[PDB]
RNA sequence: GCGGUGGAAACUACCAAGCUGGAGUACGGUAGGGGCAGAGGGAAUUUCCGGUGGAGCGGUGAAAUGCGUAGAGAUCGGAAAGAACACCAACGGCGAAAGCACUCUGCUGGGCCGACACUGACACUGAGAGACGAAAGCUAGGGGAGCGAAUGGGAUUAGAUACCCCAGUAGUCCUAGCCGUAAACGAUGGAUACUAGGCGCUGUGCGUAUCGACCCGUGCAGUGUUGUAGCUAACGCGUUAAGUAUCCC
C-alpha cells in the first residue's frame, strides 16, 4: 500500500523520544506539529504510531528553554512512518530539536 | 542513439554544474564533469568526422 | 543441538580446562580443547571459543563456564595452600 | 543462523542483543557467524540503537 | 580484436603449444583463413575446422604431436611475426629469405594472394612479408 | 637512388555500403569508510565550582625537578572546552592516486550485472598542457583539552646541545588560499588478446533444493594465498605475470 506514491518523491521514518511525564498534549501537540509537517509534506503520512515508555540506557541533558534541569530514565518512543519530498527535511530536524517534548530525534530512510 | 547521448550529457553537465558552482569544493565530481566533457567531445568529433550538415544541426540545437 | 561437557584436571602446579562442544542446526565437529599448563588464560580462551562458535546457546556456554570457573577457583585455593 | 526473513532494524531488539555481549559491545563476524552483509547491517543498526539509548555504551562490572 | 588480428592467431599458436594443448580456437577472418589454408598443406598442423557458436564462424585447429615423450611434440614450433603494424616491411623477389635454408617458410602478401617462398620465388613477384615460421 | 611509362590488388591508405564482439548510451537492479555540506551523539581527558578527608601525589633502571597543609591526589555531583571516534575491524569494502570508519539527512561522482533496447568503431595511449595530490611548511582569521619540535629545569654521563622524566611555545583542528614534495611502494606506466590447477573472500546471474532462509555447482567482474608451463643472474613472478605477443608514453 505504501509503494503507490513513491513515483515522485521519497520515504522516511523518524524516531523521536519524549518526556515521560505528560500524557496530555503529547499525542496531541506533537501530532499538531505533524500537521505542520503536513503543510510541508502532504503525502501518505500514515502510521505515526506510538510505542510504550520503557527505561532507556542512559540519558542526561534535556535543555529546556532556559531550564536545563531534568535528567531522565524513561521516555515515550514515537516514530513516524511518514513520506515526503527530500526537500525540507532539515526543517523537520530543527522542529524535532527545538521543541521541548522531543529530545534525541534521529530520522531514517528505510528502503 | 547518438543525439540522446550528446543531449543527455548536456543535461548531465547542466545539472551537475548547477550542483557544483553553488558548492565549489567537491574535488571528486570534478572528474565526473571532465570525463563527461571529454566523452561528449569525442562524440562530437565523431559525428563531425561523419557529417557536415548533421553536425551543424547538432551545434545549432544547443 | 546436543549438550555439553567441560572436563577439568587438577594437578598441583597446573590446571587444565577442556571444553567439549556440540552441534547447532549446522552439523559441526568440535574437539575438546584443553587449556594448558602455562599461565595463559583458560576462561577467556574457552568463553571466546564459545562466542566464536555462535553455534552454542547462551545457557550452554554459561553452564560450562560456571563449571570451569568453579574448578579454576578450587585450583587457585589448592595452589595457594597445599590441599594435597 | 537466525535471519528470520524480516530485515534487521533498530526496532528489532530480539536478534539484536543476541549479538552484543552483556558488556554491551559488538561481536565480530567469525563469532556471530553471519555473512559480511548481515554483520555490517547489524553494525549500523546496533549503533543506531546505541544513539537511541536502547543499548548501553558500557555495562557496569559485576561479581557474585 | 586487439590491435592485431595476426598476432591474434600467431600468439594463440605459441601460447597454445607451449602449454602442450593441441587445440586452437581463433576467429576466421579472410587472412586467417588464407594462412591456415597455406599452413595445413605444409605439414605444420593437422586440421582446421570452421564452425559457429553464436553464428560467428571460428577456426579450431589441431596441432601436431608424436607419441608419449617427455614432451609429446619434439620439434618446437617457433612462430614469429615480422611486419609489425607501425613498421611495415616489404621485399622484392631478391630479398625474400630462404628461412634456415628452406626448413622454415615466409608467408607473405603478394598481389596474387598470400604465398610461401616456393610460391613467390617461382612467380618472381614480391610483397609485404607477413611472418616467417621455422 | 630518383624520374617517365605499362601492368597486379593480397596488405597499409583511399571511396562507398553494411556488420557487431570492441566502445558507449537507454532501462532495471545492486554494493560501497567515494566526495562535499548540514544536523546530532557518548565515553575519555583537562580545567573550573561545590561536599568529604588529611600528607603525600606523580615519576623512574634508581632517583630527582614538579605539584601538595593556600588541603594535592582519591571519591561524588555540577558546568564548560576542544580534539579524536573504542568493541564492530576481516589476510575486509570504495577511490584514479593521496586517502576514506560514531550515526543520520541532503546533493553528487564512479563501479559491477542482465536483456539486444539503441548508435555503429565513436577505440587505446598521450608530447606540451590541466586537475587533484599524506605529512611537515607559509599568508590571513578563528580556536587551543591532549600530545608536542624549539626551549627551560632535573637525571644518567668524563662530557650530554640526546635517549629517560617535569613543565612547555609554534604546530596539531577549522575557514579561505599558496606550496606540489614523500619509501606518493605493488620499490612493478597504461590497454587489448592468449596460456594448468588447488584453497579463499566480495558483488551480482542461472539451475538444484525447497517453494524460504539455507546449500551445491556454476556465468562474469574484483581481491588474496600456494602453484604447472615459461621467464629470470638469483630471490621469485606466475590469468591481477616480472609468460607469450601488439600498440603508446
Amino acid at each position: 500500500p505504501e509503494p503507490q506514491c513513491p513515483p515522485g518523491l521519497r520515504q522516511y521514518e523518524t524516531m523521536a523520544v519524549l518526556r515521560p511525564d505528560m500524557t496530555e498534549d503529547e499525542r496531541l501537540t506533537l501530532t499538531q506539529k505533524y500537521e505542520e509537517l503536513l503543510v510541508a509534506g502532504g503525502a501518505m503520512y500514515v502510521e505515526v504510531f506510538n510505542r510504550g515508555v520503557i527505561p532507556l540506557a542512559y540519558s542526561i541533558k534535556r535543555k529546556n528553554k532556559a531550564g536545563e534541569t531534568n535528567n531522565y530514565l524513561d521516555g515515550i518512543y514515537l516514530l513516524f512512518t511518514y513520506f515526503t519530498k527530500p526537500e525540507s527535511i532539515s526543517p523537520l530536524e530543527a522542529a524535532l530539536v527545538t521543541d521541548d517534548d522531543v529530545i534525541r530525534s534521529s530520522s531514517f530512510k528505510i528502503r | 542513439s547518438v543525439e540522446f547521448q550528446v543531449f543527455c550529457f548536456t543535461n548531465k553537465i547542466r545539472r551537475l554544474t548547477l550542483h557544483l558552482e553553488l558548492h565549489k569544493k567537491d574535488y571528486s565530481s570534478q572528474r565526473g564533469l571532465r570525463k563527461t566533457l571529454g566523452k561528449r567531445q569525442r562524440l562530437l568529433a565523431y559525428l563531425l568526422k561523419i557529417n557536415g550538415v548533421r553536425y551543424k544541426e547538432l551545434i545549432s540545437k544547443l | 543441538k546436543p549438550r555439553l561437557v567441560l572436563k577439568f584436571i587438577w594437578m598441583e602446579k597446573n590446571i587444565g580446562l577442556a571444553l567439549d562442544q556440540t552441534i547447532p542446526g549446522h552439523g559441526t565437529v568440535p574437539l575438546s580443547p584443553y587449556y594448558f599448563w602455562p599461565r595463559k588464560d583458560a576462561w577467556e580462551e574457552l568463553k571466546v571459543l564459545l562466542e566464536n562458535k555462535p553455534w552454542i546457546s547462551q545457557k550452554q556456554m554459561i553452564i560450562l563456564l560456571n563449571q570451569a570457573t568453579d574448578i579454576i577457583n578450587l585450583w587457585q585455593q589448592s595452589g595457594g595452600n597445599l590441599a594435597s | 543462523p537466525i535471519q528470520s526473513g524480516d530485515r534487521i532494524d533498530y526496532r528489532n531488539m530480539s536478534l539484536i542483543s543476541r549479538f552484543i555481549s552483556e558488556q554491551g559491545k559488538i561481536l565480530s563476524r567469525r563469532v556471530n557467524r553471519l555473512t559480511l552483509k548481515q554483520q555490517r547491517l547489524i553494525t549500523s543498526a546496533i549503533k543506531q540503537a546505541r544513539i537511541l539509548s536502547l543499548l548501553p555504551f558500557l555495562n557496569n562490572e559485576k561479581q557474585f | 580484436m586487439g590491435k592485431d588480428t595476426i598476432a591474434d592467431i600467431i600468439t594463440c599458436i605459441r601460447n597454445a603449444d607451449m602449454n602442450r594443448k593441441g587445440t586452437v580456437r581463433i576467429v576466421s577472418t579472410n587472412i586467417t583463413e588464407n594462412i591456415v589454408k597455406i599452413l595445413l598443406r605444409e605439414g605444420f598442423i593437422e586440421n582446421a575446422r570452421k564452425h559457429q557458436e553464436r553464428n560467428k564462424y571460428f577456426l579450431v585447429l589441431t596441432l601436431r604431436h608424436r607419441r608419449n615423450k617427455k614432451g609429446p611434440y619434439l620439434n618446437t614450433f617457433h612462430l614469429k611475426r615480422v611486419s609489425r603494424p607501425g613498421l611495415r616491411i616489404y621485399s622484392n623477389y631478391q630479398r625474400i629469405p630462404r628461412i634456415l635454408g628452406g626448413m622454415g617458410i615466409a608467408i607473405l602478401s603478394t598481389s596474387r594472394g598470400i604465398m610461401t617462398d616456393r610460391e613467390a620465388r617461382l612467380e618472381g613477384i614480391g610483397g609485404e612479408i607477413l611472418c616467417y615460421i621455422w
